């Protein structure tokens, strides 16, 4: 009653950034500890919110510094992941755990480099943060920083992996599978033609296919690039690639009504009789679709 | 900046209301927590209302708010979901489990005040009763997927397609294939997009406090695919 009442109210202070609010119901016998029905306390809302002298208050009170929410997240994760580098350093400086895990297997330097936070990046390794640790999906903060772009912060982890300079462009291994089974040129294939031709280049397997079954051409015919499928190809794509898939790269050329990647795919040996799993040449989707002119290159090719 | 983005820029309340019904055993589900798009995430909590869950939890989750996934500044003219707020989408599925019964499901996904709200009605039918799913086979996690989006222009919204990956006890998985359809459900205009791709991660836990039949859900999304 009286208490939790209390103790909601310093929950929403803490929330809003009302620091005077703070004062007067900590005064009043508002529990620093105070938690809701999911865990969650003051000191994750200031530290999630940016509220630096709130976070400062509740731990001078005896707030405590490692207290997880349902989901696991303590108040470093949420600090890390909104950027709030001055309350990282105080959290840290209190006892924080630097390799706290949510229930995703998030460490706080996982969000950090996800988020795309350098400075708070380099804090949490300066406090013992585990560069090689992955998370339930077999990510490391390297992976999801390559992941989202942040390439800064992947030449960093990777240098404190002993990995050596170069990590903002990727890592070592241009055969390495996520657990979709997507290798760099999976990714790759949705429209970034120059690291496609690098990839190649260094080695990767044109053929590999996903978790689904899908190949990179696959998914380059899906999202409707001429040059990379043109490049896969050269390289050796598997033309016809089905395998669980269900389809080959020529139904989906099909489905979506692009011409010169079907014409492409016919040049290169694309098979006009394979059946996707319900039965359908291309051709019958091309004409399910309203694709004229596929249609007809598609009738054409016999 | 957007309409319908704004509302989501940043921590929103979230409401889930499920009404099923599997092979005649009816129940219900409530579910609310938070969601902020600016990182993808969700944080939630659902419960059995009704009593014990006829079926596994794990095969709710895909129908348990894509409006909450993360599209970056270069693909924000993609992202169908944000752009039908607040007046909001209806998203209807088929979900055939492989050797077994299929899941169909209606929702309205939309703002009601500041709280966005999915409601969903779930019919299922021809399972086995000594399947993975009335059977209880199913472990209590989860994997990641991904989720493949494309405009359906001549119907104003967006199809969506992807294969769901249920571990079974043995060691084995189960297949659970998902089709997808989403609608606006104003007149105002909505972005249609271009071919991509979400990818999904959730982590499913327990709360040692709750009695009732329960499923504490972490949940990161991101769309991508457009250069």
């Amino acid at each position: 009653g009286p208490g939790s009442d209390l103790g909601k109210k310093l929950l929403e202070a803490a929330r809003a950034g009302q620091d005077d609010e703070v004062r007067i119901l900590m005064a009043n016998g508002a529990d620093v500890n105070a938690a809701d029905d999911v865990g969650v306390t003051p000191l994750h809302l200031a530290a999630q919110r940016g509220h630096l002298e709130i976070v400062e208050v509740l731990l001078k009170y005896g707030a405590d510094v490692n207290a997880a929410d349902l989901w696991g997240q303590t108040p470093l994760h949420l600090a890390a992941t909104a950027g709030h580098l001055e309350i990282v350093e105080v959290l840290l400086k209190n006892g924080a755990d630097v390799n706290a895990r949510d229930n995703i297997g998030h460490t706080p330097l996982h969000l950090a480099a996800w988020a795309g936070h350098l400075e708070i990046v380099e804090v949490l390794l300066k406090y013992g943060a585990d560069v090689n640790a992955q998370d339930k999906f077999g990510k490391t903060p390297f992976d999801l920083a390559i992941d989202n772009g942040n390439e800064d912060i992947a030449e960093v982890l990777q240098k404190a992996a002993g990995g050596g300079s170069g990590g903002g462009s990727g890592g070592g291994d241009v055969n390495a599978y996520d657990e979709v089974g997507w290798t760099p040129l999976h990714r790759a294939a949705w429209g970034h033609l120059e690291l496609v031709e690098k990839l190649l280049k260094n080695g990767a397997d044109v053929n590999a296919a996903d978790i689904d079954g899908y190949t990179p051409l696959h998914l380059a015919a899906f999202s409707g690039h001429l040059e990379i499928v043109e490049v896969l190809l050269k390289y050796g794509a598997d033309v016809n690639a089905d395998d669980q898939a269900g389809f080959t790269p020529l139904h989906l050329a099909a489905i979506f009504g692009h011409l010169e990647i079907v014409e492409v795919l016919l040049k290169n040996g694309a098979d006009v009789n394979a059946q996707d799993k319900f039965g359908k040449t291309p051709f019958d989707l091309a004409i399910d679709n309203g694709n004229e002119d596929i249609a007809e290159v598609l009738q054409k090719a016999a | 900046v957007s309409k319908g983005e704004e509302l989501f820029t940043g921590v929103v309340p979230i409401l889930v209301e499920l009404d099923g019904d599997v092979n005649g055993h009816k129940f219900s589900v409530s579910g609310e927590g938070e969601g902020d798009a600016t990182y993808g995430k969700l944080t939630l909590k659902f419960i059995c209302t009704t009593g014990k869950l006829p079926v596994p939890w794990p095969t709710l989750v895909t129908t348990l708010v894509q409006c909450f996934s993360r599209y970056p500044d270069h693909m924000k003219q993609h992202d169908f979901f944000k752009s039908a707020m607040p007046e909001g989408y209806v998203q209807e599925r088929t979900i055939f489990f492989k050797d077994d019964g299929n899941y169909k499901t209606r929702a309205e996904v939309k703002f009601e005040g500041d709280t966005l709200v999915n409601r969903i009605e779930l019919k299922g039918i021809d399972f086995k009763e000594d399947g993975n799913i009335l059977g209880h086979k199913l472990e209590y996690n989860y994997n990641s997927h991904n989720v493949y989006i494309m405009a359906d222009k001549q119907k104003n919204g967006i199809k969506v397609n992807f294969k769901i990956r249920h571990n079974i006890e043995d060691g084995s998985v189960q297949l659970a294939d998902h089709y997808q359809q989403n609608t606006p459900i104003g007149d105002g205009p909505v972005l249609l997009p271009d071919n991509h791709y979400l990818s999904t991660q959730s982590a499913l836990s327990k709360d040692p406090n709750e009695k009732r039949d329960h499923m504490v859900l972490l949940e990161f999304v991101t769309a991508a695919g457009i250069t």
